[PDB]
């Protein structure tokens, strides 16, 4: 594999994968954390993927070539949220910006009060009830004295 | 029912389940082979009897509903009789979830939505559904704070993977009640179904993601995204000159 | 002299928590 | 002693904690800044820009990396919690330990997670990340706001917990220098903020039920609105409490209520037969069928 | 109590089978517990809290629907006098307690499959001799065949006597003030659901009377300017979300009782009702109590659908019968809006941006089940949501009558 | 009262109400209401101008 | 009046100041407006006691014109109303903002 003479396709439905950024702008090879990822696969269990991400920048960059090797088969990047958020913009790195979907209920125009996508979608910005529940005693109830 | 005389009526077992007993081979076997019974008695001496029936006397001009009113007024000052109804609830529930939960975990089971069902999940042993069964038991002990016996005995016999309750009882003449005491409808079972239905989508918020894994060398030198490939995946499973390995 | 009474304290205490710097330094202020 | 004592006096307290509120904001998911970032002050000044220097909390994360991550009642302001929490930690680190509820103990190792019995465990964790949601969405004290960005609505002020009240309303920040998160924020709605509306009952009373909007995800919303939906199940007029409290003793000691508004009761002390039945089995699972158990009964 | 009860199964809409697959009975009826008394279980305050917008289920009504579906096709005893199978599944005992697979010994024998079967209490002997203990279905079953009766809306019936309320349930609503209907409507349904009940009880007059206060208020003849007995019901604003309503006491003027007892059938002409929580709440709150009680008199046939003409114990055209009312909501809405601006509680200008605020909402809610319909078309087996057409929603039904009768009922 | 600044050389920029940057040099209205919010850059890139 | 005219949906008074900006009040915010003219009278006429404080400390103080009944159990309801008679200051003070 790593003379790229041969390609493995590893079939897990579902794993918990673990991240690792790294800057862009000097030398890398991601071989060592996947051997040491392999150095801890037992017939009992394995430990989480690893994954190696660069982070953006917000200038262009000059971009040492690097190697890597894993990659998923799906998007699986939903927990993503925003990049660069306190910047003007992202000039390398992957673009990501603040996705109005997941906030109907405050910026769309058409937005209904009462409405959601709950089975398929989590808003973070909804409209919700409050209560100022009493919780009386029993004798808070009636006349508790003799009858 | 207190039977008088009746000989074929006679009550001889007072019996309870902790195990549906469809599930294992006992369709057509005899009650007692199948639920507990009890077991108690209680030797009353007939001469104390004898001189209370004869010995019995009361106030000279006693009025019953005044006598009962003075006596019963302390026993109804609290919400004592109300904290065995909530205790009910909470068992109820819990006992769906259990239910529920272990059925989620086998195969088939108690007919009930399995919206998880793509994970994965071998071991299935009674073992493994006793453990889990504890894990929810002390889960609810925690969450609402109680001490008692919650949800407990019913791992008596060490396989909750059929575990449901009957009660019966037997007479001489061979006739059987055969009462059953299905759960009422939860609210917490569905919400835990809603939970899941969910996640099964949003589950990358929980650092969990779904598919398979690429390891081929890449000597990129721009963008890089892993979690979010751009292009078709190669070599699909079953594709041209794709090989799979042995199972050894 | 002249009548007052303080706001109640949560009036004041979102008021106060809005606040920002009339004055900042930054090093391209032409 | 010890079973007489119990099976003579009901007084013992022991009930299931049902009545547990929040007035914190009704969310599970945190947003988090993972990975920070940098701070440029020779070359490439002016690209970045924070709150920080204009004595302000951001309402959005603004590092380099921004992550959606489940943290149960990570702003639960009010009572106690539960006891039984859900934190995973960013996907930067193992978050393992959040699976090894069963089958993992004296099996895996600490570092490693059980792919096999993978489906049982996310169970588990599911299971306690709805009990940990189990609460009442309180009310608490609104008020208007007298500044420039007000929309007209009373907001709901977190006194002494302000990061709460500037994470709250993200339609209420100050934007300067039209960043990434600007961008974004600057097509909010105006209105879309406060309380929304409200029962008022009695005359310079509390408001005994308000509806408003903030920051609240869908699903922890969807749990506590059934939570209260099952403690209303279990609840009764004062009229049936006292009719089954005289029937109870006979029609003897027959009490009444009085008769004037009672706004916000709730008395959740009833069930159902089938509840009753069930307990009533379960409990004579519990204890031992021989002699020597009946005998203090 | 009460030892009898009729019904009426549900109708296929041009299907040959009943319409719910097997994933619908493990998910609303599964985990062999009992399904009597499910049908608040997945209700709650409002709209908002509830996945009520997509995927399966995607309806306010879509899961009682679904429900009644499923009845039908195991109701069979009331019917046949015998407990059968249908696809597999049946009930686990005569006093049908929940439901399971068949056994693999001893089979019961396959129901064959029928539609709109009338259904009487006698057929079933055990029944009344268990009555105290099979009570709960006495309930249900009452519902599904309010429902079933009608296409659009389901039916409901509404009543006032000639005496003022008595004291009891005046106590009982003073403890109910801000409380919102849905709540309301779950106890109604949970006291008559689990117990016999005599109609001569205070909760049975008490719900009795919720009805009719919130048919009142809905009509918009029962506001802060006029009130039953210090009672009335407000709605929310339609510019927010109009689909919400609590109770409400104050010291308005007293509406006089009427001049003779006034009382009718009811149900919403026009799909609206299918997403629309109060309609649902005060259908089940008011069917509940005719549960109890049973059907005062037989309901008129003169505009049900066809399978309705002529159902025996339901639906007469002679002279001991009942007329039922219906109305579509949008020119229910106008005329709410119109009765506040002769009370006084609203300047023309209001009313006018009122018509429009609700009319724009209605257009979501019919724009939305519309859309909701093709995406779950009937011939898939399931019948999430009742058909309709287009022209559906503008029907305005005898809405005229229905005011008219409120103008009688609180005069 | 949100300024762009660009790179590359170019001056900044100020967001007109119709939602579109302007430059600075010209003539300007400003409501009372959001001076009072953006007086820090005001302070810094509209009154030197 | 100063209530009033500081809600600008309220009962009904010449609003000479309405040019003024002012942010519509609230039940919260017009108890403090009632509170001040409270004291500004007590001190004026140095009175001792309470005078009005009742419409700011309990209630909603936006008022419109006081009004008390008892209801009797047939129905019947009897209302008596309490229109203020002519007052003096008032007018002045309308003619105050005026100007």
């Amino acid at each position: 594999v790593k003379a790229g003479r041969t390609r493995v396709l590893v079939e897990l439905g579902h794993y918990v994968y673990t991240l690792h950024y790294y800057d862009p702008q000097i030398s890398l090879d991601e071989a060592p954390i996947l051997e040491e990822w392999l150095s801890k696969i037992n017939p009992a269990g394995i430990p989480p993927v690893p994954f190696c991400i660069p982070i953006p920048q917000v200038y262009p960059c000059i971009t040492a070539r690097r190697v890597h090797y894993a990659f998923t088969s799906e998007n699986n990047n939903d927990s993503l949220f925003s990049t660069n958020a306190a910047s003007i913009d992202t000039a390398f790195g992957e673009n990501a910006a603040v996705s109005p979907l997941r906030w109907p209920g405050l910026v769309d125009p058409n937005y209904r009060v009462g409405t959601n996508d709950l089975p398929n979608r989590i808003t973070l910005y909804n409209s919700l009830y409050r209560y100022n529940f009493t919780y009386p005693t029993l004798d808070g109830i009636m006349y508790v004295r003799s009858a | 029912p207190f039977t008088r005389l009746v000989q074929n009526d006679v009550i001889t077992n007072v019996l309870v389940a902790r195990v549906d007993p469809a599930q294992r081979g006992d369709a057509a076997v005899d009650i007692r082979a199948t639920h507990a019974t009890f077991a108690a008695a209680l030797p009353v001496d007939p001469a104390a009897i004898v001189v209370a029936m004869l010995c019995g006397q009361t106030e000279t001009n006693l009025i019953p509903s005044h006598h009962y009113g003075k006596a019963f007024a302390p026993l109804f000052a609290s919400n004592a009789m109300f904290t065995r109804n909530q205790r009910a609830v909470i068992t109820r529930e819990a006992f769906v979830c259990a239910r529920s939960a272990v059925a989620q975990c086998q195969d088939a089971g108690f007919l009930v939505p399995r919206p998880l069902d793509a994970l994965r999940q071998f071991d299935v042993t009674s073992a493994a559904a006793a453990e889990i069964m504890h894990a929810v038991n002390d889960a609810f002990k925690t969450a609402f704070d109680l001490d008692g016996a919650l949800l407990d005995g019913l791992a008596l016999y060490g396989d909750p993977r059929i575990a449901d309750l009957s009660a019966a009882y037997l007479q001489y003449g061979g006739n059987v009640v055969r009462e059953h005491v299905p759960p009422g409808p939860s609210h917490i079972h569905r919400t835990l179904q809603q939970v899941e239905s969910t996640f099964m989508a949003e589950m990358n918020l929980f650092n969990v993601a779904r598919g398979n894994l690429y390891l081929v060398q890449t000597a990129t030198n721009g963008n890089w995204s892993p979690m979010a490939p751009v292009a078709a995946p190669p070599f699909v499973r079953g594709g041209p000159n794709v090989r799979v390995v042995g199972r050894f | 002299d002249i009548i007052t009474r303080p706001t109640s304290d949560s009036i004041a205490a979102v008021a106060n928590a809005t606040k920002p710097a009339a004055v900042v330094s930054d090093p391209q202020s032409m | 002693s010890k079973h007489l004592s119990a099976y003579l006096d009901s007084a013992v307290a022991n009930g299931p904690e049902l009545i547990v509120e929040d007035t914190g904001l009704c969310t599970s998911f945190m947003l988090l800044d993972n990975i920070p970032s940098a701070h440029l002050t020779k070359e490439l000044i002016g690209f970045t820009w924070f709150m920080q220097m204009y004595q302000m909390t951001p309402p959005l994360p603004e590092g380099a990396v921004n992550r959606i991550v489940c943290m149960t009642n990570w702003a639960s302001l009010g009572d106690e919690g539960r006891g039984l929490e859900v934190r995973l930690p960013p996907p930067t680190d193992s978050s393992v330990h959040a699976y090894k509820t069963v089958l993992s103990r004296g099996y895996i190792d600490n570092a490693q997670f059980n792919p096999l019995a993978l489906r049982s465990n996310v169970l588990l964790m599911l299971l306690q990340f709805t009990l940990s949601n189990l609460k009442i969405n309180k009310s608490s004290t609104f008020t208007s706001d007298v500044t420039t960005i007000t929309s007209g609505r009373m907001i709901r002020a977190f006194e002494g917990r302000p990061e709460l009240l500037a994470l709250a309303y993200p339609g209420r920040a100050v934007l300067p220098t039209q960043t990434k998160n600007a961008q974004f924020l600057s097509t909010a709605i105006a209105d879309r903020i406060g309380r929304l509306d409200r029962a008022n009952l009695i005359g310079g009373e509390v408001s005994a039920m308000v509806e408003c909007m903030e920051l609240c995800d869908a699903l922890t919303l969807h749990i506590r609105e059934t939570y209260v939906m099952l403690l209303r199940s279990m609840h009764q007029d004062p009229t049936q409490i006292v009719q089954i409290v005289n029937e109870c003793a006979n029609n003897l000691l027959n009490s009444t209520i009085p008769i004037s508004l009672r706004p916000t009761i709730l008395c959740p002390w009833f069930a159902s037969s089938e509840d009753l039945r069930l307990q009533q089995v379960m409990h004579l699972v519990n204890i031992s069928s021989n002699t020597a158990a009946a005998l203090p009964l | 109590a009460q030892r009898q009860f009729f019904g009426l199964t549900y109708n296929f809409y041009g299907q040959p089978a009943p319409l719910f697959d097997l994933n619908d009975l493990q998910e609303l009826a599964g985990c062999y517990a009992r399904p009597w008394t499910s049908r608040f279980s997945h209700l709650a305050i409002s709209t908002g809290s509830l996945p009520v917008w997509s995927a399966r289920y995607p309806s306010v009504a879509s899961r009682n629907i679904i429900v009644n579906t499923l009845l039908g096709a195991h109701l069979n005893p009331f019917a046949g006098g015998q407990v059968t199978s249908h696809q597999g599944i049946t009930w686990r005992d005569p006093v049908l307690s929940s439901l399971a697979p068949v056994p693999a010994i001893q089979p019961p024998p396959v129901w064959a499959v029928a539609e709109n079967v009338p259904l009487d209490s006698n057929n079933y002997p055990t029944y009344v001799l268990n009555l105290s203990s099979m009570w709960p279905i006495n309930q249900d079953v009452h519902i599904m065949t309010m429902w079933a009766l009608s296409d659009q809306g389901p039916i409901y019936h509404l009543e006032v006597p000639v005496d003022p309320m008595p004291a009891a349930t005046t106590a009982a609503l003073m403890a109910y003030i801000g409380v919102p209907i849905a709540h309301l409507a779950q106890t109604a349904y949970r006291f008559a659901g689990q117990l016999p009940q005599s109609p001569d009880s205070t909760m049975v007059s008490t719900i009795r009377w919720l009805s009719a206060i919130w048919f009142g208020s809905l009509t918009g003849r029962l506001n802060r300017s006029r009130t039953c007995n210090g009672f009335y019901f407000e709605f929310a604003k339609p510019a927010l979300n109009p689909d919400q309503a609590v109770l409400k006491w104050n010291d308005g003027a007293r509406a006089a009782p009427p001049a003779a007892a006034q009382s009718s059938y009811m149900r919403c002409i026009s799909p609206h009702w299918q997403h629309q929580i109060v309609e649902v709440a005060g259908a089940l709150m008011s069917q509940s109590v005719t549960a109890v009680t049973g059907l005062p008199a037989l309901i008129d046939e003169a505009t049900l659908p066809a399978w309705s003409q002529g159902v025996a114990n339901l639906t007469g055209n002679g002279q001991g019968v009942v007329p039922c009312l219906d109305y579509n909501p949008v020119p229910m809405a106008a005329a709410r809006h119109l009765q506040w601006r002769q009370d006084g509680l609203i300047t023309a200008a209001q009313e006018a941006q009122l018509n429009n605020d609700y009319t724009a909402y209605a257009l979501t809610i019919e724009r939305h089940l519309t859309a909701m319909l093709v995406a779950n078309p009937i011939a898939a087996g399931r019948m999430p949501i009742q058909p309709f057409n287009a022209a559906d929603f503008g029907q305005a039904g005898q809405t005229a009558a229905a005011v008219a009768l409120a103008q009688a009922m609180f005069v | 009262g949100t300024i762009v600044p660009r790179p590359d050389g170019l001056e900044p920029q100020l967001i007109d109400d119709g939602n579109v940057p302007r430059d600075i040099a010209g003539d300007w209205v400003y409501p009372s209401d959001v001076l009072q919010v953006s007086v820090a850059v005001f302070c810094d890139y509209v009154w030197p101008m």
